[PDB]
């Protein structure tokens, strides 16, 4: 929970009154994607 | 009127109305 | 007379690496540089206020 | 087609809390984020 996340950043088990910035919000990644143009102009292996 | 990536510009505590 | 300047804060991990996790793993070997910079910037902001 | 490589919705976080010697409840602040998007 955010309170424990605050303790984790301050490296302490007691937190004084105030406002503390701890970490950030980026929707985590998920997949891996690769894209390349259409595979055309194949080498003429058949001719040999 | 005469004055015009992990980096954040925090707004000031006192708004311009409060200073005025 | 200028009185206060721009209050700014830095996210050390996102600036240094962005969103690569193993790069942050490598940052974990560098200790508390990021904590020091965050403390300095927070002190600057509260000083402006 | 052009794909805007928006960085995975990233934003700073901040926890408002009284002293643990007083209470345990906390409040969370997401600066720079309209919270219809959270």
């Amino acid at each position: 929970d955010p309170l424990s996340e605050t303790k984790c950043t301050l490296k302490s088990f007691t937190v004084e009154k105030g406002i503390y910035q701890t970490s950030n919000f980026r929707v985590q990644p998920t997949e891996s994607i690769v894209r390349f143009p259409n595979i055309t102009n194949l080498c003429p292996f058949d001719e040999v | 009127n005469k004055v015009t990536k992990g980096l954040t510009v925090l707004p000031p505590l006192l708004t311009d109305e409060m200073i005025a | 007379l200028p009185v206060s300047m721009t209050k700014t804060s830095v996210d050390c991990t996102m600036y240094i690496c962005g969103d690569s996790t193993e790069c942050s793993n490598l940052l974990l070997q560098y200790g508390s540089f990021c904590t020091q910079l965050k403390r300095a910037l927070t002190g600057i902001a509260v000083e402006q206020d | 087609e052009i794909l805007d490589i928006t960085p995975c919705s990233f934003g700073g976080v901040s926890v408002i809390t009284p002293g643990t010697n007083t209470s345990n409840q906390v409040a969370v602040l997401y600066q720079g984020v309209n919270c219809t998007e959270v």
